[PDB]
């Protein structure tokens, strides 16, 4: 009613002061966002929301548009508008919302925070060690270490201990333990033995990307297991309407023998019968699980339970990562603001701090005791500082150079104010360091450039960019003389004998896409480059004779 | 080579089609050694290379090794104008909705998805999710969630639920939609929703569902997936001097683009949390919202400044777009400016080219000359001959120029007269001479003006202007067929001065034996130029079937009039010059020489008056002094009577016999009164003066006084600014209309004291503020026309129509202010025109009535012919020639091709520049006043008609307003009417009124008159009261113009009947097309369906145009484009506009005959 | 590579560089007109790979390219006066020439 009111008044009236429609605009909204929008939309209406009132004359000049289906959805719009108060469009707002929705930790807090990310990548730890292909991939990565194809600090950051001789001790240690467990398999106490295998390794420690390479190694046996059991089950399930208990009961609990399924045909059930068209690929599919069964060091199932614990592992400690960052995304924004102004959005500076938090609170050990934001403050200021020297500039300057440009600055905003008027790049290059050519260079380095669209102004309201010429054309009098000469050669070159006419123009480039060279030519000519270098200066000659060359003088320019 | 041009939108996979490469850094050039980058905007490998013919760093330097793609940097080596042409594309890490079908007011996206604008942007930005096709579990297919929402519904929920955010949401609904399905499940409740805003919105949308089945558009490709990436040279980063650079906005905003992408990849990639990757994801929608339409979400972003970025949307739109400026308005080559002078010696075919000029436009031409001739050996031998302005380089500029035509042009280009062709005659100087005839056409004095000179470089542009544009073709108003080389000033004070006679001058009543004699007589010296003698004079007149017989008498005539008779050619009778001859006399005289002998006498003899004028006018020697300025001896007498009314009148005023206001009106009454008899008095003494005399008596004649003498010959001048000269100043205004009542009662022979001139300076500096604003706007009226009338063209030679408006007689009350011949002359009559004795066929039919038939209708006093207009034509997609008449700027019928839409836009445009800019009210005039009857406004107090024919009848008593039904003598009476009481009636309930007539008085919106009436009775409505204006000021301008501007304007038609058609109900339809629509359907064993005819304001018709390349040059570029691409649609060009963008040939004028050609093989 | 404001300017041929003094300005006290050249500089350049009939043109007149732009200031056109005054400003880097 009230903003419709507004609306037909407006209509009726042809315009509308801001005065009317402040009067007429509801007043729970408190933010300018929502009343800009509802002046745009009744300006499309369209009303032409104004300042002062317009002239008689402007109501009849004024070009009146565009009825009505855009009259239709504005209406529909603003009479919406009304009733849902929070309504925004800026990103910074709904993010500073969503990011007010959590609430702020405390330092003991961030104690809890981080022990359970180190129990949650423990227990992935534990999960992966648990893998004997994977301490027998480590040690082929030292030994071929050891054979020099790696750094004996390169492949492992040492082991928890600070000599690498102690290291190759234990990496003795762990081969002599390695072989009395993996040959001793003889169950009653080689689950003890791998256990024992594994805590030896525990104390040891690797370079984090290897180690990932390790996670991604699993991953994809236990996928390729998973998927053998994917094309095995959706070919009976589906292809064979297989009910999941048979599956249940056959399937898990073995999971490896040919009993569940090569001994599933036998079920006195019409299903059954159908499985022999799908015994092939679902048998060949057995024979994946029993080869990656024998690729796994233990049955299927085991490895499935030993990845499954991996997994459980990194989701806790991937979901207290998740736990932090929320809790000090209000960190991160507090770190923003210092830099809102150097030419980067507020939104960038807090998504490059986002970025930057999240690497520290990967880099995060409470074992010291120090504050999380004592910490994550370098990681979140270094992270903004590189996007801002990184991706602010239109010509992208080099993070050194900037900081030799912040440096100049400082130098010179100093020196004018002690020496008087101002530093001479002379004058710096001596209160620098610098040898005084590369501070010109950095002087003469342009700074953000300018829009083309600037006025010029007010003679045509012509931007900037109608005044560039375009130095790369060839102006039509320049393609009328070049094509001037190109007719003159050709009734030049008419003047001259077969012989020296070809090899005039296939020596140069004339009507041909070269440039033939001496010895290709001479091959068409059965000459050794010699005598067609002669006969290239005989025609040469011949044409540098006036009365046969005055118009060829006359394209000459001087 | 197109022929037509299609629109679409443009498929993920097709941008990849357009694409030679994605970019991926958003780096620019290398600040160092300013090389563009690997993959910044700016690659080599992407968008080509930067030199001819050259790898970016340098191994592939031949022209040899063209085409071939180098190694070290894979820069393929091919012309660096390839750079302007390579698009990229971005690939998108989330898709992002085109902002363009999202925000835009239907919001193609909402209207297609059958959602509301605010749901989608909650999907969009992230607040809620949507159900996108959630089972069988209760789910609501578009029912948003919200978070917790979302979450506790996934409670108790394992199974899918399909719930999506984002514009993968969006694109989720989008791409799962089915379109001929929901076309049929809305087709089925329109079967059954019979209520109005239900079916209503049900066939709204089942147009647009149906529409993108048609277009061959999908649904989901308004989301976006991969984004294009405007080519490096049309967006460049080009240096400035001194290591400076100056890049595009576009720049900017394509690297927000890629670095808000490049960190989504990065987000994604290092698993971050919801919150960072929504807000990356909220962030890159908004960053290419901007990149495409820089302020449609809000606010503008602004660059290394407080204003906002250009986007590709405003590198379209806008004044400063590609459509308005650049599009159309282009810097021209072979052209040049200078300023004009007079020249008076040229003819009306000449301009007088400096050299210099000459030697500059001429160029290609004259080195092709002087190397034809052997002159100069080569292209640069000639260059460096002319260079150092031989003494052959002239010769050649003589033979080069000899005839070949020069555009001349000056700035306000009001009508097409401000565009002329003219033969150069080399002059010294750097002036161009401008005839003084054509100034008028130009509108040109010759204090500082400048005039643009172009030179056709063609044979067919050359014929162009020599054919078509030449000074001696065009010398009438296109306006109005009255010539427009009527001679300005000296010219009509020599005509005036010489052809004026007096009382007594030297040699009175000689019989001469002829003109010779005369200006033998005068040139010796022995007679005056006005001395009235008898001469015998010969006369011919083509009273025959065009015979020329001759005729000598003796006429009584001033010897100058007989010195003036020796150039007036043959068919003029004698008593065209035996009057004084002031200004009217003469451009009459012009006149009846063109309605007599055509247009080659006429040339001859406007040069002739010219030379004749000046020569004459020398010789008068007609200077201006003080003691011609000759103050009344009674002003002092009448300003001291009206000093003592206004001291009565105040006496009486400070005794309370009147008012305040009511004695400032009394003062002001007296002065203006006592300004008039000064006035009055001043003229009576300065127009007679007394001479002596063949008997010796004192005699009075006409003075010969300067000042009178200019007034009065029309030359310059007028009896008002006499007043201010020598009479009193009078009255004088403020800016606010009020009036100052204290007087000037001094003149300009006199001085103004200090405060008198104080006083004039406020109506001065009023007057001067208005004439530089009109100046401003100077041509928006005429462009506000030539937006609907643009496309009408002369396209038939009869359309056979019997249809016509009856032309009659203007009696405005009194006598009649326009007769019927002025009004008829030049139409084709519709019917037999029967003499009074109502059985003699004068004017038998599809007779071009020129002034024969013209006075031999008025001879019988036929007073009502039925003429053929324009708004009455049969012919589709443009008008006939029959239906038109004649051109008015040439005198024969309009030709088949000619485009009268742009000659009515303008030939209204230009005379309504002398129109008051401002609305008077005294019936109201000016400019605003004729803007707003064409834009058909409705009047607030309409005069309400009589909708029905039948007997009056009334019903209940103030429903607010008192209510009436009409009832028909037999039919039935469905239609009662609100009257409103206010609305006091004008006929009681027992006079069974008409159909279509008045109920309450007041004026009448032209809508209701045309739906009651005839297009006729409209078309008679507008046509009277916008010349009521041009008529009120004094403007001429024909009826022609109106009414085919008004044929553009009712050129809808909503449909009653639909028939055995296939046109919806309540659809309005391009009328021309439902007219053969229902002529075919009838031709077959149908019906057709009937139509109420329709009314638009031009401003309104002009944007319901049938093309989009053209709609997109005076509308909104954004809705115009989003509607063209969501509706498929193809231009098939067949306009003037998109011609002219497109860059070939109208099909207006020359191009008529190059259309119908293509059209030829176009259908075979 | 820079500039130079020298007299040994290109193609031009030995009348125009008349009233050029040797370090390339013009005398002040000589009148020129549009198209004399008040300041000769040479600028630096590439090669660019004249085409074919250049290459022969200038193989069979022996003028070997130059390498160097003509970019000096002439008067513009139209233009007819004495140069009144000539004020050279050097950088500091820059030494100086003769006219300097
Ligand atoms: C005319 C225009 C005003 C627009 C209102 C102003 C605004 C920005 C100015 C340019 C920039 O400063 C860059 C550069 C700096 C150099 O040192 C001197 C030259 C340059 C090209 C300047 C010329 C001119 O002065 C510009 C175009
Ligand atoms: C005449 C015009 C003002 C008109 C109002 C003046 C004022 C500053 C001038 C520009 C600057 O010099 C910068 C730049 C230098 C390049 O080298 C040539 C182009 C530029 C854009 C110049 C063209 C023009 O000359 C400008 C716009
Ligand atoms: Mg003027
Ligand atoms: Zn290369
Ligand atoms: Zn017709």
């Amino acid at each position: 009613s009230q903003l419709k009111l507004l609306v037909t008044r407006g209509k009726e009236q042809g315009y509308l002061t801001y005065a009317e429609v402040n009067d007429h605009l509801p007043e729970d909204i408190v933010d300018s966002d929502q009343i800009e929008d509802i002046i745009q939309m009744i300006n499309d209406m369209g009303i032409q929301v104004m300042e002062e009132a317009p002239d008689a004359d402007d109501l009849m000049l004024a070009e009146n548009t565009a009825d009505e289906d855009a009259a239709e959805a504005a209406a529909q719009v603003l009479s919406s508008v009304e009733s849902e108060i929070g309504r925004t469009t800026d990103p910074v707002r709904m993010y500073m919302r969503e990011m007010g929705t959590v609430e702020l930790l405390t330092r003991e807090g961030e104690i809890d925070i981080a022990k359970r990310i180190e129990d949650g990548i423990n227990q992935v730890q534990c999960s992966v060690a648990e893998y004997p292909e994977a301490i027998t991939y480590l040690l082929e990565q030292y030994d071929r270490v050891e054979a020099e194809e790696a750094r004996l600090s390169d492949l492992i950051t040492g082991f928890v201990d600070i000599d690498p001789e102690l290291a190759r001790e234990k990496f003795a240690e762990l081969r002599a333990q390695y072989v009395v467990t993996r040959d001793t398999i003889k169950h009653a106490t080689a689950q003890e033995e791998i256990l024992k295998l594994s805590e030896v390794f525990k104390q040891f420690r690797l370079v984090p990307k290897q180690f990932d390479y390790l996670v991604n190694s699993m991953r994809v046996m236990m996928d390729r297991v998973r998927t053998q059991e994917r094309l095995i089950m959706k070919l009976c399930v589906e292809q064979c309407k297989m009910p999941k208990k048979n599956f249940i009961t056959l399937f898990t609990g073995n999971e490896t023998s040919d009993t569940w399924f090569n001994a599933a045909i036998a079920m006195n059930k019409p299903w059954s019968e159908k499985l022999h068209d799908v015994s092939e690929e679902v048998h060949r599919a057995l024979q994946k699980l029993q080869q990656i069964e024998e690729e796994t060091g233990l049955t299927i199932e085991q490895v499935k339970d030993i990845n499954r614990r991996m997994s459980i592992g990194e989701a806790k400690a991937r979901r207290a990562k998740k736990e932090m960052v929320e809790a000090n995304l209000r960190l991160v924004i507090s770190i923003a603001k210092k830099y809102t102004n150097r030419g980067l959005q507020f939104l960038d500076l807090i998504q490059e701090g986002n970025i930057g938090l999240m690497k520290a609170v990967d880099k995060f050990e409470y074992r010291r005791g120090y504050k999380f934001s004592t910490y994550a403050t370098w990681w979140i200021r270094q992270a903004i500082t590189r996007s801002i020297a990184d991706q602010a500039r239109t010509i992208r300057i080099p993070v050194h150079m900037i900081e030799t440009i912040n440096k100049l600055n400082r130098i010179s905003r100093q020196m004018l104010q002690e020496m008087g008027r101002e530093p001479t790049p002379e004058e710096l290059a001596e209160r620098m360091l610098m040898p005084e050519d590369k501070i010109r260079k950095v002087l003469k380095i342009a700074k953000e450039p300018i829009s083309m669209e600037t006025p010029i102004g007010d003679d045509e309201d012509s931007h900037l960019g109608d005044f560039i010429e375009d130095t790369t054309l060839e102006l039509p009098l320049d393609s009328a003389t070049t094509e001037s000469l190109r007719a003159a050669t050709h009734d030049v070159l008419a003047g001259l004998t077969a012989r020296e006419a070809k090899v005039l123009r296939m020596r140069f480039g004339i009507d041909m896409n070269t440039d033939y060279t001496l010895e290709e030519v001479g091959k068409q000519f059965d000459v050794t480059r010699e005598r067609i270098r002669q006969i290239e200066a005989k025609a040469l000659r011949k044409l540098r004779h006036p009365s046969r060359s005055e118009v060829l003088r006359s394209f000459l320019d001087d | 080579e197109f022929d037509a041009i299609k629109i679409a939108l443009a498929s993920p996979d097709m941008i990849r089609s357009w694409s030679f490469g994605e970019v991926k850094k958003p780096e620019t050039i290398n600040y160092r050694t300013f090389k563009p980058e690997r993959d910044g905007l700016f690659c080599a490998r992407i968008f080509g290379p930067v030199k001819d013919y050259e790898c970016l760093c340098g191994k592939y330097k031949r022209l040899k090794h063209r085409g071939v793609i180098c190694e070290k940097c894979g820069v393929e080596v091919t012309q660096t104008k390839v750079r302007r042409e390579r698009m990229g594309h971005i690939e998108l890490a989330s898709p992002t909705a085109h902002i363009w079908f999202l925000k835009s007011l239907p919001s193609r996206i909402g209207l297609l998805l059958d959602m509301p604008l605010r749901d989608i942007e909650r999907v969009l930005y992230f607040e809620s999710y949507v159900v996108i096709e959630g089972g069988m579990t209760n789910l609501e297919r578009q029912q948003i969630l919200t978070e917790e929402q979302y979450l506790d519904a996934l409670e108790e929920f394992g199974d899918e639920f399909d719930a999506k955010m984002g514009a993968e949401a969006i694109q989720a609904l989008l791409k799962s939609m089915d379109l001929e399905q929901e076309c049929e499940q809305l087709r089925e409740e329109l079967n059954e929703t019979n209520s109005e805003t239900k079916r209503k919105k049900l066939t709204k949308r089942i147009k647009l569902l149906e529409a993108f089945v048609q277009s061959g558009n999908k649904p989901e490709w308004m989301i976006l997936t991969v984004l294009p990436v405007l080519p490096p040279d049309l967006r460049p980063l080009v240096p400035l001097d001194g290591g400076r650079f100056a890049t595009s906005d576009l720049n900017d905003l394509y690297r927000r683009v890629i670095n808000r992408n490049n960190r989504l990849k990065r987000l994604l990639d290092l698993a971050a949390p919801d919150i960072i990757v929504r807000n990356e994801k909220r962030m890159l929608q908004e960053a290419v919202d901007a990149l495409l339409d820089n302020g449609r979400r809000g606010r503008a972003i602004t660059g290394s400044n407080k204003r906002p970025l250009k986007s590709l949307a405003d590198m379209i739109k806008g004044k400063q777009g590609r459509f308005r400026q650049n599009l159309l308005g282009k810097r021209v080559d072979y052209s040049g400016r200078s300023v004009i002078t007079v020249g008076p010696y040229l003819r009306l075919h000449q301009c007088g080219l400096p050299k210099k000029m000459a030697l500059e436009l001429f160029k290609p031409f004259i080195y092709g000359k002087l190397e034809l001739r052997g002159l100069a050996t080569t292209i640069k031998a000639a260059k460096k001959m002319v260079e150092r302005e031989e003494a052959v380089v002239w010769d050649i500029l003589d033979e080069v120029i000899r005839e070949h035509p020069v555009l001349l042009n000056r700035a306000p280009t009001l009508h097409r007269l401000g565009i002329q062709a003219f033969e150069p005659v080399l002059i010294e100087g750097k002036a161009i001479q401008l005839h003084p005839l054509v100034c008028a056409a130009y509108n040109a004095d010759f204090d500082g003006d400048q005039m643009a000179v172009h030179v056709p470089l063609t044979l067919e542009a050359q014929l162009e202007a020599r054919a078509l544009m030449m000074s001696t073709n065009n010398i009438l108003s296109p306006a109005n067929g009255e010539p427009i080389i009527v001679p300005s000033q000296d010219v009509v004070l020599g005509l005036y001065y010489m052809t004026r006679d007096c009382v007594n001058a030297k040699g009175e009543g000689m019989v001469l034996t002829g003109p010779k004699e005369a200006e033998r007589l005068y040139r010796s010296g022995l007679a005056s130029l006005h001395a009235r003698v008898k001469v015998r004079i010969t006369e011919y007149e083509k009273d025959a079937n065009g015979e020329l017989v001759a005729k000598t008498s003796l006429k009584d005539t001033t010897v100058g009039r007989a010195i003036l008779w020796m150039i007036v050619p043959k068919g003029l009778p004698y008593s065209i010059v035996n009057q004084a001859l002031g200004k009217k006399a003469i451009s009459k005289m012009l006149n009846t020489c063109y309605r007599i002998l055509g247009l080659k006498p006429t040339v001859i003899f406007a040069d002739q008056i010219m030379y004749t004028g000046f020569a004459y006018a020398a010789r008068s020697g007609a200077s201006v002094g003080i003691d011609d300025m000759v103050i009344p001896e009674k002003k002092h007498e009448i300003i001291s009577e009206a000093e003592a009314e206004v001291a009565e009148i105040q006496e009486q005023f400070q005794s309370g016999l009147v008012t305040a206001g009511e004695r400032y009106n009394k003062v002001i009454d007296i002065w203006a009164a006592a300004n008039d008899r000064v006035s009055k008095a001043m003229m009576d003494n300065l127009q007679t003066e007394t001479v002596i005399n063949r008997d010796g008596q004192e005699e009075k004649q006409v003075s010969f006084n300067s000042i009178y003498m200019m007034a009065d010959s029309g030359a310059r001048g007028s009896a008002a600014q006499i007043r201010q000269l020598a009479g009193m100043r009078g009255l004088m205004a403020k800016p606010d209309g009020s009036i100052i009542e204290t007087p000037i009662t001094a003149n300009f022979r006199e001085g103004l004291n200090v405060l008198q001139y104080f006083i004039s300076t406020h109506g001065a500096r009023k007057g001067l503020a208005d004439t530089a604003l009109k100046t401003a706007n100077s041509g928006y009226l005429t462009r506000r026309l030539v937006d609907v009338a643009q496309d009408l063209v002369v396209t038939e030679d009869d359309c056979g129509t019997h249809e016509g408006i009856m032309m009659t007689p203007v009696i405005e009350g009194g006598d009649v202010k326009e007769p019927l011949r002025d009004r008829v002359l030049g139409r084709v009559t519709a019917e037999d025109v029967l003499k009074p004795g109502t059985a003699d066929i004068l004017v038998p039919r599809n007779t071009l009535l020129h002034e024969q038939w013209c006075d031999l209708l008025e001879e019988n006093s036929v007073d009502a012919v039925k003429v053929r207009s324009v708004v009455s034509c049969d012919t589709d997609f443009g008008v006939c020639a029959h239906c038109y008449g004649r051109d008015l700027a040439r005198g024969h019928i309009i030709n088949k091709g000619e485009a009268i839409g742009v000659i009515a836009a303008q030939s209204i445009g230009e005379p309504g520049t002398q129109l008051t800019m401002r609305t008077f009210h005294i019936i109201t005039g000016g400019l605003p006043r004729v803007a707003d009857l064409f834009e058909a406004r409705r009047p607030k107090e309409p005069a309400i008609l009589a909708e029905i024919s039948g007997i009056v009848s009334f019903g209940k008593e103030t429903k607010g307003k008192r209510r009436l039904v009409i009832t028909p003598v037999d039919g039935s009476d469905p239609y009662e009417e609100m009257i409103p009481k206010w609305r006091q009636l004008n006929v009681f309930e027992g006079e069974r009124v008409e159909r279509g007539d008045v109920i309450s008085d007041g004026p009448e919106a032209p809508h209701d008159i045309l739906r009651l009436r005839g297009v006729h009775a409209v078309t008679r409505y507008i046509v009277n009261e916008v010349q009521d204006v041009y008529r009120l000021q004094g403007v001429k301008i024909n009826d022609k113009h109106i009414e085919v501007i008004v044929r553009q304007m009712l050129r809808k038609a909503t449909i009653v009947n639909a028939g055995s058609s296939d046109f919806l109900e309540g659809e309005q339809v391009e009328y021309s097309r439902v007219k053969i629509a229902n002529r075919e359907l009838e031709a077959n064993g149908k019906v057709g369906a009937t139509y109420s005819r329709d009314l638009l304001g031009i401003t309104k018709a002009s944007l319901a145009t049938e093309s989009f390349i053209s709609a997109a040059s005076f509308q909104e570029t954004t809705r115009v484009l989003t509607e063209a691409a969501v509706a498929g649609k193809r231009d098939e060009l067949r306009g003037l506009k998109e011609n002219v963008i497109v860059g070939r040939l109208i099909p207006a004028g020359t191009g008529y005959a190059y259309h119908q050609d293509r059209m030829r093989r176009r259908a075979a | 590579g820079p500039e130079e404001i020298t007299a040994d300017i290109p193609n031009v041929g030995e009348a125009a560089l008349s009233k050029l003094d040797e370090s390339g300005i013009v005398y002040i006290g000589a009148e020129v007109t549009g198209g004399d050249i008040l300041v000769g500089k040479v600028t630096p350049k590439g090669e660019t790979q004249l085409t074919p009939e250049e290459k022969l043109l200038r193989a069979i007149f022996g003028e070997k390219a130059s390498d160097v732009k003509d970019s000096s200031l002439r008067v513009p056109n139209g233009v007819s006066g004495t140069v009144i005054d000539v004020q050279v400003f050097t950088r500091d880097g820059v030494e100086k020439d003769k006219r300097a």
